[PDB]
């Protein structure tokens, strides 16, 4: 039983990784829609003149 | 080439395009930090034998282990025999007196 | 509260559950009669005691 239970707890950290790296993720895709942004501002700019 | 721009000389444009990419290289090391940060929340643990991964497969040596421990049958008490129905080939299981 | 983690809490939660099963308790006050069981012995959910 206690073997089992070792076992069980090993799962439930690696759950929790795992969530925790979804959650980096977005920050990710945060920094790519920042540059997205940037490169349509700067063609914004460019047409208005 | 700011400091022209202060006196007059270089078109305004050529400005502009100088910020804008610096802040798209701001944003890019942005990335590459947080492509970083995530599968670093995987190593957080400093020592390899401290790992999740690896201490599920030692549970699974340690449980088998004790299986091949098992193949010898310890007697639990002291005392003296008194029926013997156990022969040499004989198939047990867990539910069969011995 | 991700599920992931909800599922992890409960495999954990069967197994501390198996583990802590490991100590037999009577459930009433009254007087041992008919004892059939002695240390050594492989015994079973269905296994008078």
């Amino acid at each position: 039983a206690r073997q089992a239970f070792e076992k069980a707890k090993t799962a439930l950290a690696s759950s929790v990784r795992q969530t925790h790296q979804l959650m980096i993720n977005s920050k990710q895709l945060q920094a790519n829609i920042e540059v997205q942004k940037i490169a349509l501002a700067k063609a914004q700019s460019d047409y208005n003149r | 080439r700011v400091p022209l721009g202060n006196a007059n000389l270089i078109g305004r444009e050529e400005l502009q395009h100088a910020r804008d990419a610096v802040t798209s290289a701001q944003a890019q090391l942005d990335v590459a930090i947080q492509q970083y940060n995530a599968n670093q929340a995987m190593i957080l643990g400093t020592k390899l034998e401290d790992q999740p991964a690896v201490q599920q497969a030692a549970t699974e040596v340690r449980n088998a282990w004790l299986a091949l421990e098992r193949t010898r049958i310890i007697s639990p008490m002291t005392g003296y025999v008194s029926r013997r129905a156990v022969q040499p080939g004989a198939q047990i299981s867990p539910t069969t007196p011995l």
